[PDB]
């Protein structure tokens, strides 16, 4: 490719002359050490590059060599159970050859080049192939990794390698025109991977949190946003979604994290287990880690690499969940990059094209029919950290315009140790009607009626708040006191959930449905007893209230007997009354 | 027809590129850019001088170089091919069909910027449109030739109101006494910055009732290039004006979100690099909005009419 | 050796030298004039025909006829050794105590190499600073970045000196008893005056704490580039000591606002466009290369702990410098003007203060096991008391119930005894005893956040047992 | 009555004043950024271009 | 040119109670009517055109809607001159430049209107001049100065904005013409902040 | 140059109750008094010059009114020194550069005054230095920087403004002179934002 020399160094910006024929936004190797950079301006025989690393010690006249390709990612076998940075560099393989530090100019490969894979071809010579189909399978942990022809490649098959042990560099299929197909290929991170058709989502994305999957559900393939102030519980909820979701493949992206907070997840994750098969949790996840001290170019392109990997795993027929932690700190990296380019910032200092980038990131999700005829899905959940807790920040308002769910967090519930601190008044979800047919075939025929009754009971309590602010709860009438106490029961027995408990961390659909049924049955019996006429103080004294309170902490496979006993215990306690 | 290509590229930076010997490129002309790999982009001449001509690119400049790149001329003025068979079709806001049907055969080619109407040639609006909403039809009734926007919010259902107005709109000649003969009614629905879920909702809503048979849809998504968002309402207004003033149609134009249009205009305006306005928006935004809203009205000696209902969400 | 005499332009802090394509970027040069005076300089731009050099100090005696430039070193380096303990430096490595210069065991670049995220490990051990409001409720953990937010007239220097004088580790409470751990303190001052310099010297030299400390001191009238380079030398020394000799080090940065202002001046002098509120757009990256050099490393016994100190310009937490600091660090400690004006020292207000890594460093096996619940109960009771106090001013002291009076007396006794400790040195056991004595004012059973075993074991000690020395 | 008046009148007015002041300050910052860009562009027009 | 300028001492009867009683304007004075959109500037100016005692009315539509111009074009010939009994359009001169017309012609429309109003003053008539919006002229000046890469003063406006406004408003007043008769010009301009 | 700096342990008596009691200033310390116009900076500084316990007072009028200098020149010879008994003008040195004087001489006056104050410090005296306004010095630095075509700081000031202000305020303090005596300089500066 084109080779030049250094003409002027002025910090992170290096002017290289003799680079005629180089293309815009290509990757260049700057200097003798081999620092990487991007071409951002072409002018005559000279090109403007921007070095990612530190440029101290460079001299005028050092060679500059271009690669000829933009920022891309190697897609193929060996990405699962891997830890990468923002530009897809294996951190574990860097440590084995360098030490505890990351020296500048170190060269590694994203995919391991010395590991043997079992090859099982599916095509035969003489077949006609197009982009997106399947050439063979490769066993990788608990999955069968499919080898896909690149989307822009089509032709006729000439020679097929037989079964055996091959590396990723072995050409398994060579076409009639001389093109060689390997186990991997490269795709630019800024170009969306094409598909056939997009479909409406119709299956729920089970999360394990009661309020999330009951009150404000998200369909599998939609998008959700969880904003909140400091200490609200964003990180704990995100890693709970990582641990307990029903997605096939999980991609976790951390942009601009703190060192100890990144270390927490990097340490705890190898010790966990997969809820589906019982194997290690890390066998299904791909980790992208960026603390504040890698350069701003790797931090800015972190979310596009992760979404490209998620789209690649979508094309094989899987269902992938992508969680981006603290996109507000990705917006800071974007703002810094725009500031280094002198690009006339918009309101609050952000560049005017922030909304375009946010839309381009969030619109890659959805349930599609792949080019291979299979169905895949990508679900994106993003965490936002407003500066002062106000939702009028441009990042929050830009995210609010395109997402289909909004799990707003409140600082008032966090002060009172009410977790998850989700404001149910300010939250919404646009997926309830779509998943309404699914609920009445897999949980219960009357589940939406129970959910609407619970929501109505919660809404009735909120309209009585101005009453309890003037006079005490005891001064209220018995009818209003019943709804006040049942609202307290709901808040402390259904919405509340402990992420660090042994059994309360995960809750299924049927257990929550049974809890709602018990609560509504207790409400109906209490209303009947009030209609006959008893003191509300005797109702609150009933020891069956303990059974509803402890229903959170009973384990999964002991719950049906507990629910069966409690359903008749409520009636038996309420008949034994005036 | 013969074509001319210019290979004198001397400077590429951001959205702009300079062409050296392009003296015959008129100001405002539409060009196309071909690179070494064969991919073709689009552009527009924003400044032409003796030494060089300045062309801004409609999309990103990735893959462009100073050797294999060439610039050719497409047309001096951007035009759109229109026909009466476009009723019942869906487009992407640039002219490409997205319904999978074969493309239309144009009868005329019209510039999308249009021309200002002569104030003498105008006439006063005097007839109403029934929308099916009591608060609108009784207290703030819509008049044929009026531009009446709807101020909405973030959590308010503006899309459902737009769909209901598009479905239920009609003109009643029996209340006028001019005969109960058919006055043709058409709806032009332009949507920009629209997510995939809203696109599916709009398509299903138009297909279910059967209102698609009398409507033309221009749909621009959020991930589309920002130039298509700018060019989306002008094509719809060109089609509406053509239908109304050449086939005696009573057309109704609905613009789904002007806030996304203003965001796209602010994004585009950074290329000119002028002093910004009140909140970062360009200082010429009043003229740019006036070139869109002022294309509706009625004309003396003609039967057709154009009515606009813009929709925007107040930040 | 080789000297360049092609000076062509001198103006302010910049000079251009032609025929200097052999100079590397970021190099250090010496400028010599006709009078024999030698100044220092750094290369900030290299081109094919001239190089740009930024000069330390003024350029009064320079002229375009006799000036010459020679090269010193391609990369700014520091010579570190274990004999640097007990010495003072001026921020570029030159001693200012009159002692002979040290002999370096190694020479290292002052610029830092980022730590591998897979090489770090979770912090698990606490540091006893001798202050009850920090040891009990905002516990400092080995490897944490815990900044301190101060005002204009608040005594942050006194608190910094007291912490650097009283900091120690407690191996007798961790695990089975452990073994002796070396401890050192690296002190960095940026843009201080002569009064603060004299106070710091007198505080360090009067108690023998200098024998375990390294001082990097930069005056206000010193060149700003030395202020820029001041914290990096200290962090290089701390990294060397921690990860090559198993030292547990503590780094104190006295004023990061002066560092930010010096960075703004340097960016303005180099003809760059500022970002938000006139500050450079890369200030988040530059600040991150300083804070993220602390922590602990798997496979090593040493650790680095940072306590940055910064002053809010107008008591505003929405200013860019405090806002970006909170995006990187693991909490904050906030001083109070109301407590300072009432005669309470140290004026640490626990209501907005927060330490994120508190839970890992406390509990069974490392300090007493009742720490977390006691801290939570104290926080809740103080929160109740500060509201009952302002309710009293309207409705009077006799219009409340008796328990509100108990809460008000608890708040007053808390402010009088726990926070207002003066110049004492309190162990963690003494602080816990005082905290439990303060909780005896509240009735038994009113403490909802504490389990019954700790209440049975510890409740009942009178507050007047501290009357021997309150 | 006092609680209702404070919660419905004074606080939104103070908030609107704060918003107006913030918008004015942001506009001034944008203008000074534009001025700095123009003067830098004039700086490069003479030393790096003339004979 | 004129011989002398005189002190205005006769009211300009607008036909509106609040303007004629509380805040009067004289036969050679100037007035400004600012307000947000939908407040009543155009209705007030058209009522002044219809009902005032001025001999000749000059209306300048600088950058406003064209329907408001078609309204005047259509309805005015039907009405009656209050002081002569003839059609109302026989005493009205209309200068129109709508919002979708070229921006640079907004300033020329204002200058043409004020020059025509001064020409009718020299014959002894009393002329009322109404500008629909003076903000669009400032917008045009801002655009022209932006094309000239000049240095803006505040909010993008050129520093010489006040001089043009002062020169435009100073042309009004009651004068003694070069022919010896008496004439006067009133200017009522609307501002859209 | 000096031999050794000293810790501040002796108050600088000003004669004003609030400054002497609530917010004291040491003999070698520094103080700043900012405020808007008409708040009383000049009156406070003149009262400090009249009533302090310093041996020699140096007053620097950097870019201010000449009427104040006339007031000082007239009233001071008739006053009495607190610790000597002679005229008050026999211990005072005035450096006057008024607002209508050339701009470039504003920077030099501050340095001349501080150099004279340092010279009187070397003889064993205690010297009080009053700066009328450093904002005028900053404005002069901004004015000169425009002719050099530089890129300025936040509000148009040169980027080296904070270095000059720091270097000016670090010249104060209680020292041991090269002759073995002991002297001090205290600086009171006024800011006009
Ligand atoms: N004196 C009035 N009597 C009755 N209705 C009035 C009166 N003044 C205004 N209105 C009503 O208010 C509307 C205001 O329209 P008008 O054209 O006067 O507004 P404007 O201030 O010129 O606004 P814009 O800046 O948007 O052009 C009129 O169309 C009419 O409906
Ligand atoms: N201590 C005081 N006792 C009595 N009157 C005072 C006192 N201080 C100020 N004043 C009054 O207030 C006026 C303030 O004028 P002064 O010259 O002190 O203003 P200044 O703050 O120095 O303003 P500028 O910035 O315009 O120079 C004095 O002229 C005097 O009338
Ligand atoms: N579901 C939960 N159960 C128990 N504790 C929680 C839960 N959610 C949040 N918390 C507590 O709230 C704190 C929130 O901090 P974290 O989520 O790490 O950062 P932030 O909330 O600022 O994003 C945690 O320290 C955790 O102890
Ligand atoms: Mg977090
Ligand atoms: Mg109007
Ligand atoms: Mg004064």
């Amino acid at each position: 490719m084109i080779q030049g020399v250094i003409q002027k160094i002025a910090g992170p910006a290096v002017i290289a002359k003799g680079m005629l024929g180089a293309r815009m936004y290509d990757i260049c190797k700057v200097g003798e050490e081999g620092l990487v950079g991007e071409i951002i301006r072409l002018d005559g025989d000279t090109a403007f590059v921007q070095v990612y690393e530190d440029t101290s010690g460079l001299k005028v006249g050092e060679p500059v060599v271009s690669t000829g390709l933009p920022l891309a990612v190697e897609l193929g076998p060996g990405m699962l159970n891997g830890i990468y940075d923002g530009i897809q560099r294996p951190l574990e393989r860097i440590r084995e050859k360098t030490g505890i530090y990351i020296t500048r100019g170190v060269v590694v490969h994203a995919l391991d080049r010395e590991k043997k894979w079992a090859w099982t071809p599916m095509v035969k010579p003489g077949d006609e192939v197009r982009g997106g189909m399947v050439l063979g399978t490769v066993p990788e942990f608990g999955f069968t990794h499919k080898i896909l022809v690149p989307p822009d490649v089509r032709g006729r098959v000439k020679e097929v390698k037989p079964a055996g042990e091959y590396t990723v560099e072995e050409p398994v299929v060579v076409l009639e025109d001389g093109t060689e197909l390997k186990m991997y290929h490269t795709w630019p991170v800024r170009r969306a991977r094409p598909v056939q058709r997009k479909l409406d989502p119709n299956t729920p994305f089970l999360t394990g949190m009661r309020i999330l999957d009951v009150l404000f559900p998200v369909a599998m393939g939609g998008t959700a946003a969880i904003p909140g102030p400091f200490g609200s519980g964003k990180t704990v909820t995100q890693q709970s979604l990582a641990k307990w979701s029903n997605a096939d493949v999980v991609v976790y992206v951390g942009c601009g994290e703190r060192g100890n907070e990144m270390t927490d997840v990097l340490v705890e994750f190898p010790e966990l287990t997969d809820p589906k098969t019982g194997g290690p949790l890390m066998h299904r996840t791909v980790l992208i880690a960026n603390t504040s001290n890698m350069p701003v170019a790797a931090r800015e392109a972190s979310i596009y690499v992760g979404v490209t990997i998620a789209e690649y795993f979508r094309d094989q027929g899987f269902s992938v969940a992508l969680m981006a932690d603290s996109t507000s700190r990705w917006a800071e990296a974007l703002r810094e990059i725009s500031s280094r380019l002198e690009e006339m910032p918009a309101e609050e200092g952000y560049p005017p094209y922030l909304a375009a980038r946010l839309a381009a990131f969030y619109e890659r999700a959805g349930k599609v029919i792949t080019l291979g005829g299979e169905e895949g899905a990508v679900t994106i959940v993003g965490a936002v950290s407003p500066p002062g807790g106000d939702m009028s920040e441009p990042v929050t308002q830009s995210t609010l315009r395109i997402v289909g769910a909004f799990w707003r967090l409140d600082a008032s519930l966090a002060f009172r140790r009410h977790f998850p601190a989700i404001n149910w008044n300010g939250s919404y979800s646009l997926f309830t009607s779509a998943l309404d047919p699914w609920y009445r075939e897999n949980v219960a025929e009357d589940y939406p009626e129970l959910r609407d009754a619970i929501s109505e009971l919660l809404q009735r309590e909120a309209g009585l708040q101005e009453i309890v602010q003037l006079v005490g709860p005891d001064a209220l009438q018995d009818a209003e006191r019943l709804v006040i106490e049942v609202g307290r029961i709901i808040r402390e027995d259904f919405l509340q959930q402990n992420a660090y408990h042994e059994v309360d961390a995960y809750c299924s659909m049927k257990k929550a449905y049974g809890i709602m049924k018990m609560i509504l049955a207790f409400y109906k019996e209490a209303e009947a007893a009030i209609k006959r006429g008893v003191s509300i103080d005797e109702i609150l004294q009933l020891p069956v209230l303990e059974r509803i309170g402890r229903a959170r902490y009973v384990s999964e496979e002991e719950f049906p007997a507990y629910f069966e006993e409690a359903m008749k215990e409520i009636q038996g306690a309420f008949k034994a009354l005036a | 027809l013969l074509k001319k290509e210019y290979t004198g590229i001397t400077y590429i930076s951001g959205p702009l590129l300079f062409v050296e010997n392009a003296k015959d490129l008129a100001y405002g002309a539409i060009v196309d850019i071909k690179d070494g790999t064969g991919r073709v982009r689009g552009g527009q001449v924003i400044e032409v001088s003796e030494e060089y001509a300045v062309i801004q690119v409609f999309e990103e400049t990735t893959g462009l170089d100073l050797a294999t790149t060439s610039v050719s001329l497409v047309e001096d003025v951007a035009r759109l091919g229109v026909s009466k068979e476009m009723l019942g079709r869906r487009f992407n806001g640039i002219g490409k069909p997205i319904d999978g049907l074969p493309p239309i055969t144009p009868e005329k080619r019209l510039p999308i910027t249009g021309l200002p109407l002569n104030p003498v040639a105008r006439r006063k609006p005097e007839q109403f449109i029934q929308t099916g909403i009591s608060t609108i039809d009784v207290m703030n009734t819509l008049v044929r030739g009026q531009k009446l926007p709807i101020f909405s919010g973030s959590g308010l259902p503006a899309n459902e109101i737009a769909a209901q107005i598009a479905r239920q709109a009609t003109v009643r000649p029996d209340l006028s006494g001019e005969g109960e003969k058919e006055e043709p009614f058409a709806v032009v629905f332009a949507a920009m910055g629209i997510t995939q879920r809203e696109l599916s909702y709009f398509i299903q809503e138009f297909e279910r009732t059967g209102a698609l048979s009398r409507s033309v849809l221009f749909l621009n998504k959020a991930d589309d290039p920002t130039i298509e968002r700018i060019l989306t309402p002008r094509m719809a207004l060109t089609v509406a004006e053509y239908l109304a003033f050449e086939h005696d149609y009573h057309v109704l134009v609905i613009l789904t979100d002007m806030t996304n249009y203003c965001e796209a205009l602010r994004e585009i305006g950074a290329a000119r690099e002028e002093i910004p306005g009140r909140r970062g928006y360009p200082g010429y935004m009043y003229t740019d909005l006036a070139t869109i809203y002022e294309r509706a009205g009625v004309v003396e000696g003609k039967k057709g009419s154009v009515t606009q209902i813009p929709i925007l969400s107040m930040p | 050796k080789k000297e360049y005499t092609g000076i062509t332009y001198i103006s302010g802090p910049l000079l251009f030298v032609e025929n200097a394509k052999d100079l590397a970027y970021g190099a250090i040069v010496d400028i010599k004039d006709g009078t024999g005076r030698v100044r220092g300089g750094q290369v900030i731009e290299v081109s094919e025909e001239y190089a740009v050099i930024q000069v330390f100090e003024e350029t009064t005696g320079l002229d375009l006829a006799t000036t010459s430039v020679s090269l010193v070193e391609d990369v700014a380096r520091l010579g570190v050794s274990k004999e640097m303990l007990g010495r003072r430096f001026n921020g570029i490595g030159k001693p200012i105590d009159g002692l002979p210069p040290i002999t370096p065991e190694k020479r290292l670049p002052i610029t830092g190499l980022p730590l591998n995220p897979v090489a770090r490990r979770k912090p698990e051990q606490f540091i006893q600073t001798g202050i009850s409001t920090i040891d009990v409720m905002n516990t400092l953990v080995r490897g944490q970045k815990l900044p301190i937010f101060s005002g204009s007239g608040l005594p942050a220097n006194e608190i910094a000196a007291q912490i650097a004088r009283q900091a120690t580790v407690r191996p007798d409470l961790s695990g089975e008893g452990e073994k002796e751990e070396p401890f050192a303190v690296v002190f960095a001052a940026m843009g201080i005056t002569q009064r603060e310099l004299s106070y710091f010297i007198q505080e360090f030299e009067r108690t023998g704490a200098l024998s375990r400390s390294v001082l990097f001191l930069n005056k206000a009238d010193d060149p700003t580039i030395e202020r820029i380079l001041t914290p990096r030398m200290a962090l290089t020394v701390a990294e060397y000591l921690a990860f090559e000799h198993d030292y547990h080090v503590l780094v104190i940065l006295t004023d990061m606002t002066n560092y930010c202002e010096a960075l703004r001046e340097i960016g303005a002098a180099r003809e760059e466009i500022p970002g938000r509120r006139g500050y450079p757009g890369y200030m988040y990256t530059d600040l991150a290369t300083i804070y993220e050099r602390a922590g602990v490393v798997e496979g090593k016994k040493g650790s680095v702990t940072q306590i940055p100190i910064l002053s809010m310009p107008d008591d505003d937490r929405t200013h860019p410098i405090p806002d970006l600091t909170g995006y990187i660090t693991e909490g904050q400690i906030q001083l109070s003007r109301e407590l300072h004006r009432k005669g309470i020292y140290p004026p640490i207000d626990p209501l907005p203060s927060l330490s994120r890594l508190m839970n890992n460093g406390v509990g069974k096996g490392k300090t007493r096991e009742d720490h977390k619940q006691v801290s939570d109960q104290l926080y809740s009771a103080y929160a109740n008391g500060v509201d009952i106090r302002k309710l009293v001013a309207i409705i009077g002291e006799d219009a409340l119930t008796e328990n509100d009076r108990r809460y008000l007396q608890f708040a007053d006794a808390f402010e009088r005894f726990f926070i207002n400790q003066g110049q004492q040195n309190r162990s963690i056991e003494e602080s816990l005893q005082i905290a439990w004595a303060l909780l005896s004012m509240l009735p038994q059973g009113e403490l909802k956040r504490i389990s019954k075993d700790h209440i049975g074991k510890y409740y009942g000690q009178k507050l007047e047992e501290i009357w021997g020395a309150p | 009555r006092r609680v209702n008046a404070l919660e419905q009148v004074v606080i939104p007015g103070i908030r609107a004043q704060i918003r107006f002041i913030q918008q004015v300050l942001e506009q001034r910052e944008r203008e000074d950024t534009f001025r700095l860009k123009r003067i830098k562009g004039k700086i490069e027009a003479r030393e790096a271009e003339e004979e």
